[PDB]
């Protein structure tokens, strides 16, 4: 069972996600288990940050200043921004901008 | 070197040195206004392996920056390399800078090795306990562990280890205000470094050597134009009788017999004139213990054409006179019956006055020919046993090149 | 047997820090340091490589140090513009400016998308 999610996340994920997936998978699974325990936790640094990293560099005043404080925070800060928080950012910057 | 920064003029006599961009870096220090001292191996393909570094131009271009105590201001003095002699036994070399810096002293040379449980101490720009490249230099403390064969082995106390950066870097001893220099650091433990960790904090250093300086310093002074006022006489008290010259500085050099060079008017004359046990050089000036000449004093209280050296019952002088008359003193004598004098020379043990006739032939009076050919022609101020300037103005001793070229 | 005491430009250290944080360094001026991260920050560099980040710490200026850091994607710079060049997977080098007091990116979190490699961080000066 633990091997499907992991082969759905190996072609669903960020490449990080995907390059660990794409290796526990064929792996005895004891050291699968631990893999969709908490090891598939470490895309939080390798994927996430690059995603916000992007946001930031091709986005304006707003986004720029959310995501940067998101990104010098934690895992929780990170994914709150990238999953609502951008999008409050983005509105108002464009509101601003427009203005 | 691990210790507190130091900017204080007692230590302002140090060098860092770079060769090429970014190839190798290394400390050094002051030994003349235009020579600095440090390692050879800072020189070498191979630092362990210093055999190959050969005198001449360097390699690469070599830059160093003297008293700059503190690298983020302009203070201190920028000078090129252009020439390396190195040492002909161990890892030590004299770079020549292309200018001299006459505001920054040198340090003195130490005359002989201090031995094991004196406290030194040492200065570098090499690393610290936590930094790869300091701002300011550093003054750590050593103490000497033992004494090998022109070598001196010391120990950090307290920590402070000889590091990386310090080779060529100076192993210093002060009294009273004096700093001499006893060696230079080559290799060491390492040990309390950034970037590193050993207990050992032991490290080796070069002896300091005196003779090696002062013949490369000084490698010049003469070979070229020099005066004819040259006189002999014992200045060393060895039994070999040396040479003493005067300069276009206006100042008497002496040259020591083995012509090796010294540390330190119309016609002048030598001799122990007072069988004092120093060579002296009409105002006498007594030689000393220390070869350096005291103030003179007149020997009476100017129709002399010329004046040499010649020894009465053991111990004098023997004039010239324009009348043609030869006169030796002590009381005065006659040296020839009758005005027959030709050129006056010195005396010399060939079994003797020497004089030159103006037909180029040389002979000696008890005259007897002295030399096969008649070529004494253009020779001036022929001094004594062995024996004239020369056509270049170079000595000669009979005629094999005394000085050296 | 002791070493001479001479001075090369290879990083103090370095193959300790291989060992334990991922990243590797070769020559540099000698005024740039690694250092912790826990406000002591200057020049940041993140990567997925590793232990996901380390800082450095200028000492003087210029100052340079060629480090070389795998699959990089974000630099942060404070009080000095910072002159970075990071290599392609083809070989291909190119120089980003970043600007001081700001962050930017690399190829994977760039303009290409590309995976690149940090090859040489100056210091302007």
């Amino acid at each position: 069972d633990n091997r499907i999610d992991a082969a759905r996340m190996a072609m669903t994920g960020g490449s990080g996600l995907r390059q660990a997936a794409k290796d526990a998978i064929r792996l005895s699974p004891a050291e699968l288990e631990k893999f969709l325990l908490y090891g598939y936790e470490e895309p939080l640094d390798d994927d996430h940050k690059v995603e916000i990293a992007r946001l930031i560099n091709l986005g304006g005043p707003g986004v720029r200043e959310a995501g940067k404080a998101a990104l010098q925070g934690t895992a929780e800060e990170r994914e709150l921004f990238l999953n609502s928080g951008q999008y409050t950012a983005q509105q108002d910057d464009n509101r601003v901008d427009v203005a | 070197t691990v210790g507190d920064p130091t900017t204080d003029a007692k230590l302002d006599f140090t060098a860092r040195l770079t060769i090429g961009t970014d190839y190798r870096s290394c400390s050094g220090a002051l030994v003349d206004t235009q020579w600095v001292l440090t390692a050879a191996s800072c020189f070498a393909d191979d630092p362990n392996q210093p055999d190959t570094v050969a005198a001449g131009k360097p390699a690469q271009l070599t830059r160093a920056t003297v008293g700059r105590a503190d690298s983020n201001i302009a203070n201190g003095y920028v000078r090129e390399v252009v020439e390396l002699v190195p040492h002909p036994e161990r890892d030590m070399v004299l770079a020549r800078l292309d200018k001299a810096i006459p505001d920054i002293a040198p340090v003195r040379l130490a005359s002989d090795a201090p031995t094991a449980g004196t406290p030194l101490t040492a200065v570098g720009f090499g690393r610290t306990k936590d930094e790869w490249v300091p701002i300011q230099r550093h003054q750590g403390a050593f103490t000497v562990t033992s004494v090998t064969a022109g070598a001196v082995n010391v120990t950090g106390q307290g920590g402070d280890a000889i590091c990386a950066g310090d080779t060529g870097g100076p192993l210093l001893q002060d009294k009273n205000g004096t700093l001499h220099l006893v060696g230079v650091n080559n290799r060491s433990m390492q040990g309390g470094c950034y970037g590193s960790e050993t207990t050992s904090t032991d490290a080796i250093a070069a002896m300091s050597d005196a003779d090696f300086v002062t013949q490369t310093v000084n490698r010049d002074l003469g070979t070229g134009n020099l005066s004819d006022l040259v006189a002999s006489a014992d200045f060393n008290s060895d039994g070999r009788t040396d040479v003493a010259a005067v300069l276009e500085d206006g100042s008497l050099h002496a040259f020591y017999a083995k012509l090796e060079y010294g540390r330190e008017m119309v016609q002048i004359i030598g001799g122990d004139f007072n069988s004092d046990g120093n060579g002296d050089i009409l105002n006498l000036y007594t030689g000393t213990a220390t070869g350096i000449l005291n103030k003179s004093k007149p020997m009476w209280h100017k129709t002399i054409k010329q004046v040499t050296r010649f020894k009465f019952n053991g111990r004098g002088l023997v004039a010239q006179w324009g009348d043609g008359n030869l006169y030796g003193y002590y009381t005065k004598v006659k040296m020839w019956p009758d005005a027959t004098w030709t050129r006056l020379t010195g005396t010399a043990d060939i079994n003797d006055l020497t004089a030159v006739r103006d037909d180029g032939s040389l002979n000696w009076y008890a005259a007897r020919k002295l030399w096969p050919d008649n070529t004494w022609t253009p020779m001036k101020r022929i001094i004594g046993g062995d024996i004239a300037v020369g056509g270049q103005s170079t000595l000669l001793l009979y005629g094999i090149a005394m000085r050296p070229a | 047997e002791m070493p001479q005491a001479v001075e090369d430009f290879s990083y103090p250290g370095a193959a300790k820090i291989q060992a334990e944080t991922g990243a590797i360094l070769k020559r540099g001026n000698g005024h740039m340091l690694m250092t912790s991260c826990d406000g002591s920050e200057d020049i940041q560099v993140m990567s997925r490589t590793g232990q996901k980040d380390f800082c450095f710490n200028v000492m003087a200026k210029p100052a340079y140090l060629t480090l070389e850091v795998p699959q990089a994607y974000g630099i942060w710079t404070s009080a000095d513009p910072v002159k970075t060049t990071i290599k392609d997977t083809d070989g291909t080098a190119t120089v980003i400016n970043a600007p001081a007091n700001d962050f930017t990116g690399y190829g994977e979190a760039g303009s290409t998308g590309e995976p690149t490699t940090l090859i040489e961080l100056r210091v302007a000066g």
